[PDB]
RNA sequence: GGCAGCCAAGGCAGAGCAUCGUUGUGUAGAAAGGGCAUGGACAACAGCUGAUCGUGUUGGGAUUGAUCCCGGCUUGAGGCGUUGCCCA
RNA sequence: ACCAAGGAGUCUAAGGAGCUUGCCAGUCGGAUGGCUUCCAAAACCUUGAGGCGUGGUGAAGGCAACUAUCCUUCCAGAUGGGGCUAGUCUCUGCAUGGAACGACCGGACCCGAAGUCCAGUGGACAGGGUUUCGAGUGCUUGCAAGGUCCUUGGGACCCGAAAGGUGG
RNA sequence: AGAGUGAUCGAAGGAUGCAAAGAACUCCGCGAAGAGGGUUAAAAGUCCCUGAAGCCGCAACAGGAUCGGUGGUGUGCAGUGCUGUAU
RNA sequence: ACCUGUUGUGGUGGAUGUCUUGGCCCAGGUUCUGAGGAAGGACACAGCAGCCUUGCGAUACGUUCGGUGAUACGCAGAUCU
């Protein structure tokens, strides 16, 4: 299938997993991760005002 | 990017911007610059005004 | 004996670190910038159901 | 994040330029104060207004100047006190002018417009 | 070296024919420039006897005299007095052309400073 | 901070999009004398290399 | 050099082959899509010879099969003879040497649980793991040192 | 025309595919030895200053020790146009000088620990020039994770190891390309 | 300031391969011969203007 | 490929310089061989521009070639270009 | 028919083989955690499980790479040493290829299970032989990132069926 | 907008100018236009930034039976530039 | 005269260049409709209005009130400092 020594596939994509014009898709893409990341920060230290004078 | 290859990457910078026949080369003028690397009192970690700056 | 780095604007001399000692790697430094220029990028797509 | 309202988006910039009402192209038609009124009241710029004087400093009729007798805010111009032009009959039709060109020789200071000058004035 | 190059060297350039695309002359979207045939029975690609010049390596002209104009000189595009000043060493060898958009106020100055310098502008007489 | 061309920086996180920007390397650095003092220990440099001449 | 001068293009081949009709596909046998299958398909008809050739034991099952196969269980990282008096501070292998105190190797401190006996000892030291090959027993007793089953 | 013959092109490399400038100042150095010294062993380090990085590979201080084995190379020095990396399986060292290209902090160490030196090559080309007394060893590049799948495995008498992408099996009876043409059991099994 | 005694061939690699300026990392630009003698006159630490200025001594 | 008889040149070590030798067809295909060119990011040119940008049109010059530069005219900016590198 | 503008090998998961770079028996660790008007969703940091590698072999029960001065052997072979001589001898022996192993690890046979031993329910190994197998070891050739050419799943270089289905 | 009884399908279409200063008045004509004369930096003239190619009109010049062609080649003859140019 | 050509010019044509109150994409927040009548659909409503309006409903391009503070505007017409 290759013409080579290349392994065999086994590649597990064959079932709509791609957003095109018919498919929603399977894909979630987490571009939020920095944003998130300095979300739960502030959050978290929302919550140490919050129940301030005890551990966080 | 690894994080020991970002590290040399700016080790490298830094001896580049201490050789001043390449802080020219990238076109700055040297024409008053005393020394090359340029340091500074920390007294002016303490400044306020633009025009001190 | 490393090299003495005068001061501006006060008379000091301090030594030279030895950061400025290590290897010119002008490859190693435009790789890395190349690639570090790349995670500030946000994503631009076209509209799924375009041209459909 | 950038916080809200001091964006610095050219698209959302020109839109509110364009779409602005009469109440917001009111203060962004305002003019510059001479340097008489500004050492008077100690105010920099305020927002032009009918009836009081002003110097072109701009434009083809630079160094002129009379009283402002329309703010025609729709079209951003100003038109003064007898900067005209004829038409291609003899009617006579006035100019309109960016208020950012001329400066302010005169108020006519109503009562909301002392109190304006005041509360700009204070100096803070 | 501030050598310009001699009339003798000129003339023994090695006459690059006017290459053209083949059938560039039949239609108006097929342009004049080159283009190396890919066709299957392009006789053109084939090089059958009466045909025109195929572009080739064979046709290049020697260090000396490739890229220098019938001045005799090689051409520089200047539009500072900072690069009449690098041309100042070489007024023999390179002229200097003024860029297209550089504007008759400085063209101008060019044209002072060169003169002085004693370096040819191909393009002096252009705006005033 | 609205000077031009100034960038700033602090030596606990030096940002190579400042020490080389472009990919150019050989840019102009002031540093104050305590930043100085940091470099290598922030860096954690303990040696010079040995480089061929 | 001039090599280095040319840190150019993104897509060599591709923005190569612009010009050049079949795009380095060929005029005769085209470019089509799946003209042999789709993944592994045909591999004990037309890419029978391709599956013998790199891939033997294909095609096939062997072995008793494990419902629910716990790994945890049966985790188990080896180290040898030969890696264990780097585990040793050396002042205690030098006070250690010739007298009869053994140091103590605690193999799970660093990660490992069976103790495997290829590679010479050189001096006996006392190893504490889950489980050792008897080879590794045998070097560790001749040098003098013990093995010990530790939970 | 002419029947020709095969028109000579050089196999050897002579241009340091290495990026890094100071590899390509010592391409420089060896070059300048090769040529107005003129030693095999100039010669040999500038081929390896050439090298590629798969055909310099690491070398341990394990074949440093056993280079230097033999009581003849008592002042030696070992010399690896490679990465030096320490095995730990080494234990005691005897002292060595010992030129490379980059010696890991453990090979350093484990080096400077006996008494030995850790060179490189501009100083060893300062301190024999001629590259007397100098042990040149490579280091292997069989034992390759690439090399021992070069081949086919269902060839006879070839010992491939089968290419398997990113799938180690747990259970090893039920590995993934173990069956047919792996025991005479599923109807035969590749040669040995 | 003898922060690094850099060889020619890595100071020219420098330049040539991360300082993006026609007039000294192309060849055969009609300001390479004096640009090069220019920067290397400024490695060695003084450039002419034939007095010699002082020129940041690294 | 500076440790050179001297100047001139070269002076980017996969570069350059000097001498000599060999060999030049090519479909499919290839090149870790070399370049032209387009949009934009990061940088450099204290780059150009109302003393007229860009487009276009017409002549000229350069190039083996991809293509590049310039003069004239249109046109008038709600501007443009050169180099390195990166994202297409 | 003519001209203009558009127009076709792309991105992604996994992988292969080169090349580049960093580190090294380690390497990477941007799941997450610490910081600091916009820039900054960046940069920096080693809290990091874990991934890959360090051991393989057996269906499995499981077992697990000899060598106490150093060193597996042989053939070819890169360097280098010491004598010597324009005859020219010894020592070193890398890489690579081939062969071998009186070697060893795991599996499979045959004759046996003699012999030693004990965390002692009689259990643990042990000996000698084989036309034996392993994707085995014999001084661990690893990890990560980038790049090139590709593979397979994906619309999959672009366009192209007659068809099949669901609901109206 | 439009199409289809319907379920549905579904376009083309941006830019005067700094300012309307959007072309006064005159001649001719039924009138539109046109010729003048104006606005304006400019008609940029409500078709309005620029205005390519293809195609067409006109004037000038050069030729005109023949695949004896387009194109190539080496000259020539007319027209037309460009570069250099000794005493 | 016709044809072919080359220029100049004038038309037809809308390519180019430059921009853009538009889109697309990512991140954050909210999700807040309705029998007290929603979402949608009609017919109405402007001195000169056909269309459009996330305009409006016989109080019909709007009513009360607040913030602002001299306009709005394509014409006119009385209110307004």
């Amino acid at each position: 299938v290759k013409k080579g020594n290349a392994p065999v596939p086994n590649a597990h994509f064959h079932k709509h997993w791609n957003p095109t014009g018919s498919q929603k898709g399977h894909v979630r893409c987490f571009f939020k991760q920095g944003p998130q990341k300095k979300i739960r920060r502030a959050r978290r230290q929302k919550k140490a005002a919050a129940v301030f004078p005890r551990p966080v | 990017v690894p994080r020991k290859v970002r590290r040399l990457a700016v080790r490298a910078a830094l001896a580049a911007s201490a050789i001043p026949a390449l802080v020219m080369a990238r076109g700055h003028n040297l024409e008053d610059v005393p020394e090359i690397p340029l340091v500074v009192p920390n007294s002016v970690e303490a400044l306020e005004k633009t025009k001190d700056a | 004996a490393r090299p003495l780095v005068t001061v501006q604007k006060e008379g000091k001399t301090v030594p030279l670190p030895k950061v400025f000692s290590s290897a010119l790697r002008y490859d190693v430094v435009r790789f890395v910038h190349t690639n570090i220029a790349k995670n500030t990028r946000i994503p631009y797509a076209v509209s799924r159901r375009a041209g459909h | 994040v950038n916080k809200v309202g001091k964006s610095g988006d050219r698209r959302k910039a020109r839109k509110s330029y364009f779409t602005a009402p009469s109440h917001v192209r009111r203060v962004i038609m305002s003019a510059r104060l001479s340097k008489d009124l500004r050492q008077k009241y100690k105010v920099k710029s305020l927002p032009i207004r009918k009836e009081d004087e002003v110097k072109v400093k701009r434009g083809s009729h630079k160094g002129r100047d009379g009283k402002v007798i329309a703010c025609y805010r729709l079209k951003y111009a100003v038109h003064i006190d007898k900067i005209t032009r004829e038409k291609a009959n003899g009617q006579t039709v006035q100019i309109g002018i960016h208020p950012s060109n001329v400066e302010i020789t005169k108020l006519k200071l109503d009562k909301d417009r002392k109190k304006l000058l005041e509360t700009k004035g204070r100096r803070k | 070296v501030n050598r310009t190059v001699t009339r003798k060297e000129l003339k023994k350039k090695k006459h690059v024919p006017h290459f053209k695309r083949y059938q560039s002359w039949r239609h108006v979207r097929v342009s004049e420039s080159w283009r190396k045939p890919h066709g299957i029975d392009s006789a053109f690609r084939r090089r059958f006897k009466g045909y025109p010049a195929m572009v080739g390596i064979g046709y290049k002209q020697p260090k000396n005299v490739r890229h220098v104009h019938p001045d005799g000189k090689r051409q520089f595009l200047v539009h500072n007095l900072k690069d009449l000043e690098v041309l100042l060493m070489y007024n023999k060898k390179y002229a200097a052309v003024i860029g297209h958009s550089v504007g008759a106020r400085k063209r101008k100055s060019i044209v002072t400073r060169a003169k002085e310098l004693q370096i040819k502008v191909t393009n002096a007489n252009a705006r005033l | 901070r609205n000077l031009p061309g100034v960038d700033i920086n602090f030596v606990s996180a030096l940002n190579l999009l400042r020490l080389a920007p472009g990919g150019h390397i050989g840019r102009l650095i002031v540093f104050t004398e305590d930043a100085f003092n940091q470099l290598d220990k922030v860096l954690k440099v303990d040696t010079i290399e040995g480089l061929p001449d | 050099t001039y090599r280095e001068r040319k840190n150019k293009g993104q897509h060599q081949k591709t923005r190569k082959l612009r010009g050049h009709v079949s795009h380095g596909h060929g005029r005769v046998g085209k470019h089509r899509k799946h003209a042999s299958g789709r993944g592994n398909a045909g591999g004990q008809h037309h890419h029978r010879i391709w599956m013998d050739k790199y891939h033997p034991g294909y095609f096939g099952k062997v072995g008793i099969r494990r419902f629910h196969y716990r790994l945890n269980p049966r985790f188990c990282p080896t180290t040898s003879i030969s890696r264990l008096l780097r585990l040793v501070p050396k002042e205690q292998l030098e006070a250690c040497k010739g007298k009869e105190e053994l140091p103590v190797v605690n193999l799970l401190q660093h990660g490992y649980f069976k103790l495997l006996g290829t590679g010479r000892l050189s001096q006996g030291v006392i190893v504490k793991a889950r489980s050792f090959s008897q080879g590794a027993e045998r070097k560790i007793k001749k040098a003098g040192g013990a093995c010990i089953l530790v939970a | 025309g002419i029947d020709k013959p095969k028109q000579y092109k050089n196999k050897d490399k002579r241009h340091p595919t290495a990026t890094n400038p100071y590899i390509r100042v010592l391409v420089k150095i060896y070059r300048f030895l090769a040529r107005r010294v003129a030693t095999p062993f100039n010669k040999a380090v500038l081929k390896r200053l050439m090298k590629s990085r798969m055909w310099r590979p690491r070398i341990s201080t394990s074949r440093i020790k056993l280079a230097m084995r033999k009581p003849d190379k008592k002042d030696h020095i070992c010399v690896c146009v490679s990465h030096v990396i320490h095995d730990d399986r080494v234990l005691g060292l005897k002292p060595l000088k010992v030129c490379a290209l980059k010696f890991s902090k453990g090979a350093r160490a484990a080096i400077e620990s006996a008494g030995g030196q850790c060179l490189t090559f501009d100083q060893l080309a300062m301190i024999t020039p001629k590259g007397s007394k100098c042990v040149l060893i490579r280091g292997k590049v069989t034992r390759r994770k690439q090399y021992k799948s070069f081949g086919a495995p269902g060839v006879p008498g070839s010992h491939a190891v089968p290419k398997l992408g990113n799938r180690k099996s747990a259970l090893r009876g039920r590995r993934h390309e173990n069956a047919r043409g792996r025991r005479k059991s599923r109807a035969f099994k590749v040669k040995a | 300031c003898k922060a690094q005694t850099v060889d020619k061939h890595v100071l020219w690699s420098c330049i040539n391969f991360g300082t993006s300026n026609v007039a000294l990392i192309d060849p055969y630009h009609p300001a390479h011969r004096g640009a090069r003698k220019y920067i290397n006159q400024f490695h060695s630490g003084k450039v002419p203007k034939k007095a010699k200025e002082a020129k940041a001594e690294e």
